[PDB]
C-alpha cells in the first residue's frame, strides 16, 4: 500500500485549496478514505471521510459547509477541497485509510502530507543583513515568505561551528531566522553566507566583514 | 473528549516514558507517533495491541478511562509527539523530547548591533546570541537604556547539539529606526544555571 | 448439538411459468416452489447469539440480486472505465416478488422471535425454520421500500451506534405509502406522501433514536455530498430509474398537507451492482406509476459531534447489502 499526496500550497485568506491523494496497492473503492489535519499548536483533527464507491461523505460538524470531498476512481484518487480559507487553517493536511484485515479507524496508512499555508502575506524574497564580529559572526535573514530558507557558509566549505536557527514568525506576517558561526578571533580570510529561498527564487551571497 | 498527559516529556535515552490518556466513552483507543516532518504512524490499537514493525520496547496498558503508553529503553527513532485516539477524536498530543544529561555549561554571550544596511531600511534588529550551554532552560532579558523589554523580541533555540549536548540560542529585539535612535544603552541580560549571577553583554549606539 | 456455519442455500418462490415479468422468470429458473406447508419449531431452554451485521446470508442474497440484474436489466451500453461495450437493450418489465431462502440437508435456519430484538446479541426466544419469510429484493436508497415491519414499536438497528461510519437502519413499526407518477403525453416525474402519517412517524422515530443518545436534540439534514443514486431517493420503477429529491421530506419546521417530491427518470446511471455507468434506452411512453410502502430508512450520523446538542443525521445510501440485512437480520444458518 502507498498513499501519495499533492505538494505544498500557499493561499490568501478567503481563497480555496484542493489536495489530492493517490492510493495504490489495494482495491481503492474498498475502504473509506478519511482526512486529518494538524495545525501548529493544535492536536490532530479529523475532518471527514468519503465512501469511494458511492462518493458519499461524512464531515466533522464544525467543517460543514466549507469542506468538499470527492474521488476519481478511474485514477484511484481522493480529493479534499477547503474553501474560504482562514489563517488558522494553516496546517498539514493528511489523507488516511483504515487498517488492513475491519474497524476502519485504526489508521495504518498515511499520505506524506500536504502543507498548506494561509496568510494575508505575499511571496517575498528575504533581506540579508550582516552580524559583524573569542568571537562570533553571522547573517540575519529577515522578512521572507513562505518557509523555508537554507543557509550554507562559504559555499559549503565552512560547516563546523555553524548554528542555523529555526525560523520565527513576526507580527509583520513574514518569517525571519539567523545563521551564525563561531571562530577563533585569530582567523579573520573571507567569509560568505549563501542564503537560498526557493519560493521567491532568491539566492543571496553575503560577505561579512 | 480525550485528555492526554503529561503535556511534555524531557527524557534521556534508555529511560521509560509513560503517557496517559482519559476518555469518557468506551471503545478502541489507539496511539500514534509522529516524528518531526513525517506522517504519523500507528503504534497501538485496542489500547493494548502492537502494530506491524513495532518492537517489544513499545507497550500499552489500560485502566478505566486512563490509558497508558509506555516506551521502554528509549532510542533515537522513538522521539517525537504521541497521540491517543478514539474513533474520530484525538488527544492533544504529548511531545516527548531528548535531553542528554551532561555537566552544566554556561553560555557564551554576544550582542550584535544592527547593520547599517538595515538601519537604511528603517528598522533595527539587535541580535543576542547564547552559545553552547546546558541545560536548555535559559533566560534572556532585553534592556534598552535600563528599560525592560517585555514582548519586543523573538527567541529561537537549536536542538540539543548531539555531540557536546549543548544548546545555542538566538534572541532578536526589533524596533523602528525612529524608536531605535531615541535611546543609548542596548543591553542583553542572560540568567542560567551555570551562571552564579545574571550576565549583561551590552553596547552604546556611539 | 449444532454449530455456527456457512453453506450454499437455495431459493424458493411462487413464480409462474406463464408469467413473463423478469424476476418471476428468473425465479422459475433459479428457484423451487415455496413450501406448501412450512414448519416452525420453537424450543424453550435454549439461547443463541446473533449478529446481523455479520450474516453470510446477506452475501448470498447479494450475489443473487446481482445475478438477477445481470440478465434482466441488461443495459444498452456499459462504460466500465476499462472498456465500453454495446449490447441489446431489452425493454424491462419487472416487479420484485417475495423470495424465500432455504437450507440444504444437514443445515437449518434459526429464527429469533424476540419482539424487540435490535439485531445483535443473545436471543432468548429461538425457533428453527427450513426457510425465511417471503422477501422482496427491492434495490433502493435512503428509503427502504416494500420490506417487513416492527411487530411492536420503531427499532433502531446498527453495528455500533457511536461509530459514525456504521450504517443506521431505522425499522418503522407502521409503513407509509409513497405514490410516484409520470403523466403521459418527458423525464419529469413526481412523488406523493401524506404529510400527517409521515410526520407522526418522524416524531416517533426521533423520540426512539433520541432515546438512544441520552436525550440530546436530534436534527435531520440532506446528504452532504456524493453520487446521484445516494443523494436522492433512488429506485427502479417499471423498469425506469427514478431519482427523487427528498430535501422536502426532512422538513424541520412542520414538527402536514400531503407533501409532494420532485422526481426524475434517468437513462444514465451508476450501476450499484459494481462499477461503471450504464446507458439504458430512452423512457417508454405512457403514464408510469409505482406505489411503494416505506418501511425503513438508512441514515449516516455526522462526525465531529462536539457540543452535545444537534446530532446531525443524513439519510444514507450506505451499502445495498444493508437492504438485505434489513430483512435477513433475524436469521442464521447453523450446521447440525
Ligand atoms: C413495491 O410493492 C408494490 C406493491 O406490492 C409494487 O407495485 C411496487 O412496484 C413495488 N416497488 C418497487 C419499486 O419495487
Amino acid at each position: 500500500v502507498q498513499l501519495v499526496q499533492s505538494g505544498a500550497e500557499v493561499k490568501k485568506p478567503g481563497a480555496s485549496v484542493k489536495v489530492s491523494c493517490k492510493a495504490s496497492g489495494y482495491t481503492f473503492t474498498g475502504y473509506y478514505m478519511h482526512w486529518v489535519r494538524q495545525a501548529p499548536g493544535q492536536g490532530l483533527e479529523w475532518m471527514g471521510w468519503i465512501n469511494p464507491n458511492s462518493g458519499g461523505t461524512n464531515y466533522a460538524q464544525k467543517f460543514q459547509g466549507r469542506v468538499t470531498m470527492t474521488r476519481d476512481t478511474s485514477i484511484s484518487t481522493a480529493y479534499m477541497e477547503l474553501s474560504r480559507l482562514r489563517s488558522d487553517d494553516t496546517a498539514v493536511y493528511y489523507c488516511a485509510r483504515g487498517k488492513y484485515c475491519y474497524y476502519n479507524w485504526d489508521f495504518q496508512h498515511w499520505g506524506q502530507g500536504t502543507l498548506v499555508t494561509v496568510s494575508s502575506a505575499s511571496t517575498k524574497g528575504p533581506s540579508v543583513f550582516p552580524l559583524a564580529p573569542t568571537a562570533a559572526l553571522g547573517c540575519l535573514v529577515k522578512d521572507y515568505f513562505p518557509e523555508p530558507v537554507t543557509v550554507s557558509w562559504n559555499s559549503g566549505a565552512l560547516t563546523s561551528g555553524v548554528h542555523t536557527f529555526p525560523a520565527v514568525l513576526q507580527s509583520s506576517g513574514l518569517y525571519s531566522l539567523s545563521s551564525v558561526v563561531t571562530v577563533p578571533s585569530s582567523s579573520l580570510q573571507t567569509y560568505i553566507c549563501n542564503v537560498n529561498h526557493k519560493p521567491s527564487n532568491t539566492k543571496v551571497d553575503k560577505r561579512v566583514e | 473528549v480525550l485528555t492526554q498527559s503529561p503535556a511534555t516529556l524531557s527524557l534521556s535515552p534508555g529511560e521509560t516514558a509513560i503517557i496517559s490518556c482519559r476518555t469518557s466513552q468506551s471503545g478502541s483507543l489507539a496511539w500514534y507517533q509522529q516524528r518531526p516532518g513525517q506522517a504519523p504512524r500507528l503504534v497501538i490499537y485496542s489500547g493494548s495491541t502492537r502494530a506491524a514493525g513495532i518492537p517489544d520496547r513499545f507497550s500499552g496498558s489500560r485502566w478505566g478511562a486512563d490509558y497508558n503508553l509506555s516506551i521502554s529503553n528509549l532510542e533515537s527513532g522513538d522521539f517525537g509527539v504521541y497521540y491517543c485516539q478514539q474513533y474520530e477524536f484525538f488527544g492533544q498530543g504529548t511531545k516527548v523530547q531528548v535531553d542528554i544529561k551532561r555537566t552544566v555549561a554556561a553560555p557564551s554571550v554576544f550582542i550584535f548591533p544592527p547593520s547599517d544596511e538595515q538601519l537604511k531600511s528603517g528598522t533595527a534588529s539587535v541580535v543576542c546570541l547564547l552559545n553552547n550551554f546546558y541545560p536548555r532552560e535559559a533566560k534572556v532579558q532585553w534592556k534598552v537604556d535600563n528599560a525592560l523589554q517585555s514582548g519586543n523580541s523573538q527567541e529561537s533555540v537549536t536542538e540539543q547539539d548531539s555531540k557536546d549536548s549543548t544548546y545555542s540560542l538566538s534572541s532578536t529585539l526589533t524596533l523602528s529606526k525612529a524608536d531605535y535612535e531615541k535611546h543609548k544603552v542596548y543591553a542583553c541580560e542572560v540568567t542560567h544555571q551555570g551562571l552564579s549571577s545574571p550576565v549583561t553583554k551590552s553596547f552604546n549606539r556611539g | 448439538v449444532w454449530k455456527d456455519a456457512d453453506t450454499t442455500l437455495f431459493c424458493a418462490s411462487d413464480a409462474k411459468a406463464h408469467e413473463t415479468e423478469c424476476h418471476n422468470v428468473w425465479a422459475t429458473h433459479a428457484c423451487v416452489p415455496t413450501d406448501p406447508n412450512p414448519q416452525e419449531i420453537h424450543l424453550e431452554n435454549v439461547t443463541e447469539n446473533f449478529n446481523m451485521w455479520k450474516n453470510n446470508m446477506v452475501e448470498q442474497m447479494q450475489e443473487d440480486v446481482i445475478s438477477l440484474w445481470d440478465q434482466c436489466l441488461q443495459p444498452c451500453v456499459k462504460l466500465t472505465g476499462g472498456s465500453v461495450i454495446k449490447q441489446a437493450c431489452p425493454k424491462i418489465s419487472f416487479d420484485p416478488i417475495p423470495i424465500h431462502y432455504c437450507t440444504p440437508a444437514g443445515y437449518v435456519i434459526l429464527k429469533c422471535n424476540d419482539k424487540n430484538f435490535n439485531g445483535t446479541g443473545p436471543c432468548k426466544n429461538v425457533s428453527s425454520v427450513q426457510c425465511t419469510h417471503g422477501i422482496k429484493p427491492v434495490v433502493s436508497t435512503q428509503l427502504l421500500l416494500n420490506g417487513s415491519l416492527a411487530e411492536e414499536e420503531i427499532i433502531i438497528r446498527s453495528e455500533n451506534l457511536t461509530n459514525n461510519a456504521k450504517t443506521i437502519i431505522v425499522h418503522l413499526n407502521k409503513s407509509v405509502e409513497i405514490n410516484c407518477t409520470r403523466p403521459s403525453n418527458i423525464r419529469k416525474a413526481y412523488c406523493e406522501i401524506n404529510g400527517t402519517k409521515w410526520n407522526k412517524v418522524l416524531k416517533q422515530v426521533t423520540e426512539k433514536l433520541k432515546e438512544h443518545f441520552n436525550n440530546k436534540t436530534i436534527i435531520f439534514q440532506p446528504p452532504s455530498g456524493g453520487d446521484l443514486e445516494i443523494t436522492m431517493h433512488h429506485f427502479n420503477c417499471r423498469g425506469e430509474f427514478f431519482y427523487c429529491n427528498t430535501t422536502q421530506l426532512f422538513n424541520n419546521t412542520c414538527i402536514n398537507g400531503t407533501i409532494t417530491l420532485p422526481c426524475k427518470i434517468k437513462q444514465i446511471i451508476n450501476m450499484w451492482q459494481g462499477t461503471g455507468q450504464a446507458m439504458y434506452a430512452p423512457p417508454i411512453d405512457g403514464k408510469i406509476n409505482c406505489v411503494s410502502n416505506i418501511t425503513g430508512i438508512l441514515l449516516t450520523r455526522d462526525g465531529g459531534a462536539n457540543n452535545t446538542s444537534n446530532e446531525t443525521f443524513r439519510p444514507g445510501g450506505g451499502n445495498i447489502k444493508d437492504n438485505w440485512r434489513s430483512e435477513l437480520y433475524k436469521y442464521k444458518v447453523v450446521q447440525i
